[PDB]
């Protein structure tokens, strides 16, 4: 089974160190070669590094060189990415990909892991309703504010009926906390007559906030 | 040092449609190019290497072209599972480079948003902060626009938009725009509006309140 | 003694490799 699995991704303060690994199977990593590529939240692909173990060859992207180091262990058939001096902009999902040939220029990146997320900020420190009153049937919500880190969990009634409903990708505020909202379109002459209850969760620190809405 | 200029940034198309994505390498990269496909929350998948060599397993509908330094990815007919974004890459230089991405979305109609403005809670006014919302619900296409307005005066620079991806059901969107400032900054003006312009609306829909 | 010899032969290694790249490119554009 020729697969790629990547891990070691987590949260680290700026200037910290992390160190990723990419477990290789179903081929001989040493007979061939690898790449780490990465993806800042909501952006494009970015090449990070490469290695041909049996050429003892390694190469880097300028935006590192001197903070990251890429390696291999033949025993474990494994690749490593040692990142020191991590910044917030080094924040990104990091992937592996194999390259079937033994030098970066003779092949493209055929196989790829699932990518592990690396969030980097300097604080973990960490709600409200949005009441009902375009379309013809009003809408209401549940602004979820100032929590860390990613992500949250916003059902309604524990999901015993939920359609026409939207949880927005969170957005990063200058303060370093995220914020997203959930919203549901619900009929206009059907105000406050049966149920309509927001249900929230936040793993990292324990939370399951139930909230109500209306004039 | 080698830029790959991708085009277009986004593109709407229908099942059966033949689509073409282009990439201008800023200097000869001679055939050492690949195209990748990426679905949200998933790894990229290699489609074409060597500027036009079908990767094994990839559907023969996918295809790559190259003309000196312009590269085209063609999809002869466009099936459901092919809605995604696609990236070219050069690997002719030791600094590998990727293009910025083209989003390939489903071309359905011209349907218009439900707009709602939501007030900052009396609760959140008790923490010193003030957050106004503006909901653009269920629409196509994505090109839209919110103007956060206060007392007929568009004060913006303190607001951010979030958007859903095309949903599975009516493949529409949903936008969220939030506006933020002090409890002070809030307690000075009394009218608060967001007007939305969109090809589904004959003329922009203003939506407002007075706390 | 340290990275002195080890980091040198590294540039030198990469230098050479960078030359071969040069060649592959100039064949591939004929």
């Amino acid at each position: 089974e020729v697969q790629l699995v990547e891990s070691g991704g987590g949260l680290v303060q700026p200037g910290g160190s992390l160190r990723l690994s990419c477990a290789a199977s179903g081929f001989n990593l040493s007979y061939s070669s690898m790449h780490w590529v990465r993806q800042a939240p909501g952006k494009g692909l970015e090449w990070v590094a490469y290695i041909s173990p049996s050429y003892g060859y390694t190469s880097y992207a300028d935006s590192v060189k001197g903070r990251f180091t890429i390696s291999a262990d033949t025993s474990k058939n494994t690749a490593y990415l040692q990142m020191n001096s991590l910044r917030a902009e080094d924040t990104a999902v990091y992937y592996c990909a194999r390259s079937w040939e033994a030098y970066w220029r003779w092949s493209a990146m055929d196989y790829w892991g699932q990518g592990t997320l690396v969030t980097v900020s300097s604080a973990s420190t960490k709600v409200f309703p949005l009441a009902p009153s375009s379309g013809g049937t009003a809408a209401l919500g549940c602004l979820v504010k100032d929590y860390f880190p990613e992500p949250v969990t916003v059902s309604w009634n524990s999901g015993a009926l939920t359609s026409g409903v939207h949880t927005f990708p969170a957005v990063l505020q200058s303060s370093g906390l995220y914020s997203l909202s959930s919203v549901v379109t619900v009929p206009s002459s059907s105000l406050g007559t049966q149920t309509y209850i927001c249900n929230v969760n936040h793993k990292p620190s324990n939370t399951k906030v139930d909230k109500k809405v209306e004039p | 040092d080698i830029q790959m200029t991708q085009s277009p940034s986004s593109l709407s198309a229908s099942v059966g449609d033949r689509v073409t994505i282009t990439c201008r390498a800023s200097q000869s990269v001679s055939s050492a190019v690949a195209w990748y496909q990426q679905k949200p929350g998933k790894a990229p998948k290699l489609l074409i290497y060597s500027a036009s060599s079908l990767y094994s397993g990839v559907p023969s509908r996918f295809s790559g072209s190259g003309s000196g330094t312009d590269f085209t990815l063609t999809i002869s007919s466009l099936q459901p599972e092919d809605f995604a974004t696609y990236y070219c890459q050069q690997y002719s230089y030791s600094l590998l480079t990727f293009g910025q991405g083209t989003k390939v979305e489903i071309k359905r109609t011209v349907a218009a948003p439900s707009v709602f403005i939501f007030p900052p809670s009396d609760e959140q006014l008790k923490s010193g902060t003030a957050s106004v919302v503006c909901l653009l619900n269920n629409f196509y296409p994505r090109e839209a626009k919110v103007q956060w307005k206060v007392d007929n005066a568009l004060q913006a620079g303190n607001s951010q938009e979030s958007v859903t991806e095309q949903d599975s059901k009516d493949s529409t969107y949903s936008l969220s725009s939030t506006l933020t400032l002090s409890k002070a900054d809030y307690e000075k003006h009394k009218v608060y509006a967001c007007e939305v312009t969109h090809q589904g609306l004959s003329s922009p829909v203003t939506k407002s309140f007075n706390r | 003694s340290e990275k002195a010899a080890e980091e040198a032969y590294t540039r030198t290694t990469r230098a050479l490799h960078e030359r071969f790249d040069r060649l592959e490119r100039m064949l591939d554009d004929n």
